[PDB]
């Protein structure tokens, strides 16, 4: 498993933070801060050594630090590294990478 | 033009900006012999809102007690955790805190608390328009009086160091 | 796993657009926009590389990029991309397929 | 997998469509049409290629297309096709056949 | 299995100490104690010998005494070893460790 | 497994006997016996032979007759044996044992 910030995540835990949100809009606009969600897009920072799914083995988590992935609305645990928040997850729980 | 307990009449001037909220605690009294708050040169931290949390308070006084000056603390309610906490480093430390309720009922009080916030020069937190937030404090964000007296049932504020220009601009909305 | 727009679905999920709302009968009468109810025919356009349900290897999703599929009313997470709407389903949460 | 209507379904699930209400009784009483029930009579006109109960190989379902078989009141997802009723369930669900 | 304080826990378990909950603040500011929530952070000082995820062997926990973890907020049970508060987890209970 | 007073317990299950309560403290002050709840130490006193975890073979329990252990607080079952009071666990129940 790779590490972040001395801090290394057990098991199959993912360890992402969420995008910023975006504060204005295509034209200019300005946004209320308590208006913006949850951003769903974050970049994984940590990854546990994995789980064993199979007898004997470890399997191996199916994303690695430096990916940009799609978050669930719900599932994530706060973890606060240096006075900033990151956001445990399950590696089961991210929807999607992407890929460039 | 009010009554008198007395046999004579009386006039009295009430200068600077006082009014009828008193400290929230009495473990800020640091004169007895009025039973009063008395600072000098100290920092004025007006809330829109009310401050209950831990996080929304620590900045604050962190900044007072850096700076080693006095901290009054306007707001609509102290109370819980935040008033725990001034109470907590009031007595054992030694801190220089109070903390006094923002007088008006209704859209008079958050008037009353921007006419305090031109007069220091500090700016208001928690308000609706501009959303500043009690957890990023700045010590330019906060007022500056040369004085401040509070009892039990009044605060008074003196010689507040804002910007005159600022004073006669807001004075002119006033008037309008 | 297939890609659509850059976004790679993790796992067995399969991600699909809906197809497109009618707007008027056969006779060409108009409905209104609000008794429309979700469209549950659609088509695939992502498709993730899929669970592990045996030992030791990976199964493949059922379903590849261009079937049209039926849709079940839930079980579907809204994902945006390019401004776009899409949906994210598992591989066994599919009912059934079009074949032509 | 046998389609049906150019529809396939997918896994283990069973396309049928629900036998016709009787409406009048066997002595010549007719009935009205609010008060039958769902006919949990059946024949089945589309299955699944089946999903993999053991390690390596598809377990196809025990009903053949054209079996009269017995639904059970729940569990049934209604599916049109060519503007017409049909009903989709698990392999698991349909509780026996009718042989002749 | 190793023993602390003559306990040695069984299975998976993992028997931690909570962190000393700070006090002042960076900036010199006392702070109560009512205020003060569980501290998540910990280190362990007893290991269980290991449950037997698969067959005829014993698993070893992930995490050895001395590790700092850090903790969720739920799952640990109250155990009092020589009149001073410990906990006790689920091996899988640990969301990470802070490796140095 | 071993018996005690006549009592087998089978498969998995441990018969213990829950430490006397507490009556003085350590400074000469008697206690109510309405406030002291259930005494969380126990020793064990009967084992059953165990489940069968693997398979073909017996899994033997972690505990045997004379080890002093740590209960949970729930799941527990009284067995009264010879008009005197015991308690009877399953094998993964038990939180720890006291080495020395």
């Amino acid at each position: 498993g790779q590490a972040f910030r001395k801090f290394l995540p057990l098991f199959d835990r993912v360890l992402v933070e969420r995008s910023a949100a975006e504060t204005v809009t295509k034209g200019g606009i300005m946004l209320p801060e308590k208006s913006q969600g949850k951003v769903l897009q974050a970049t994984v920072v940590a990854v546990g050594s994995g789980s064993k799914g199979k007898g004997g083995e470890i399997q191996p988590v199916s994303v690695k630090v430096g990916d940009k992935v799609l978050l669930p609305e719900y599932g994530g645990t706060k973890v606060v590294l240096d006075d900033k928040d990151y956001f445990l997850f399950r590696d089961g729980d991210i929807l999607g990478k992407y890929v460039d | 033009v009010k009554d008198g307990k007395t046999l004579n009449d009386e006039l009295e001037i009430i200068e600077g900006m006082k009014f009828d909220r008193g400290y929230i605690s009495p473990y800020f009294i640091n004169t007895s012999k009025g039973q009063k708050c008395e600072f000098q040169d100290a920092y004025v931290l007006l809330s829109e809102k009310k401050i209950s949390s831990i996080q929304s308070i620590v900045p604050a006084l962190e900044i007072a007690n850096a700076h080693r000056k006095p901290l009054v603390i306007i707001a609509e309610d102290v109370d819980g955790e935040a008033l725990s906490t001034l109470v907590l480093n009031r007595l054992k430390v030694g801190l220089q805190v109070v903390a006094v309720k923002a007088p008006g009922f209704g859209d008079n009080r958050k008037n009353q608390l921007k006419d305090m916030a031109i007069a220091t020069g500090g700016a208001v937190f928690g308000e609706e328009g501009l959303t500043l937030n009690l957890e990023d404090v700045q010590p330019h964000d906060l007022g500056k009086v040369g004085e401040v007296i509070v009892t039990k049932d009044d605060a008074m504020l003196l010689k507040g160091k804002g910007d005159k220009a600022q004073i006669e601009k807001r004075i002119q909305e006033i008037i309008e």
